[PDB]
Parts: structure tokens; C-alpha cells; sequence
């Protein structure tokens, strides 16, 4: 099951406050496989919690790295279910405008074909 | 998958 299939909204809310008291420079971030994506592979694990200054560009490149990925396999985030406005943006931007009512910031990967059309 | 993955300066 997905992130929110398997803990209620009260519970992701308590998630999010302890784990920001205990993370004071960290941002908390669900990173799932995108629903009928079959190449890139499912994570162990797919709550994150994220240093506060990266940009989106710098996640990518640690993600990639998770999935461990070959440098010929495509991967996309859509992040609060678009793409990035830009890999430059900080994640505190992003955290600020596109987290979820439970406080995680969500986003799933996917390869080109599943992904689709970029603009 | 109760745990948090943490990322860390030492990646960057």
C-alpha cells in the first residue's frame, strides 16, 4: 500500500510534528513509485527526510542514486502531483507552497515513457 | 516502512 493507504491522517499529522521537534534543519518528504510505473523500482524505504537548503536538482541526483539507477534510465519527479516549477527551487520554497494538509511534501517518480510529455 | 530515510550533508 501507499504512504497515505497505510496510516490515517491523525497519524501522518503526529508523524510530521514529532519528526520536525527532532529535525529542526530537515524537510519531511514521501517519495513513492508513480502508479503504473513497472522499470524504476519501489524504495525500501519512502519517507525522507530532506536538509532544508537543497534544490530539486540536488534531490534528483540522491534519488537517482537510491534507485540505484543506471546513467541510461530516465527518471521524473512530479511533485504535489506536477512537475518542478525548476530544479533550481529551494525545498523550503516547495515545502512552503505544495505540502499537503498532513504537513509531508509528496512526490512520485517515474520513467519516460510513464511520465509522458514534458513542458 | 515505518523508518525515515535521512539524507545528509555528507551526500551533497
Amino acid at each position: 500500500k501507499t504512504f497515505k493507504q497505510r496510516r490515517t491522517f491523525e497519524q501522518r499529522v503526529e508523524d510530521v510534528r514529532l519528526i520536525r521537534e527532532q529535525h529542526p534543519t530537515k524537510i519531511p518528504v514521501i517519495i513513492e513509485r508513480y502508479k503504473g510505473e513497472k522499470q524504476l523500482p519501489v524504495l525500501d524505504k519512502t519517507k525522507f527526510l530532506v536538509p532544508d537548503h537543497v534544490n530539486m536538482s540536488e534531490l534528483i541526483k540522491i534519488i537517482r542514486r537510491r534507485l540505484q539507477l543506471n546513467a541510461n534510465q530516465a527518471f521524473f519527479l512530479l511533485v504535489n502531483g506536477h512537475s518542478m516549477v525548476s530544479v533550481s527551487t529551494p525545498i523550503s520554497e516547495v515545502y512552503e507552497s505544495e505540502k499537503d494538509e498532513d504537513g509531508f511534501l509528496y512526490m512520485v517518480y517515474a520513467s519516460q515513457e510513464t511520465f509522458g510529455m514534458k513542458l | 516502512d515505518a523508518v525515515f530515510d535521512i539524507i545528509t550533508d555528507e551526500e551533497l
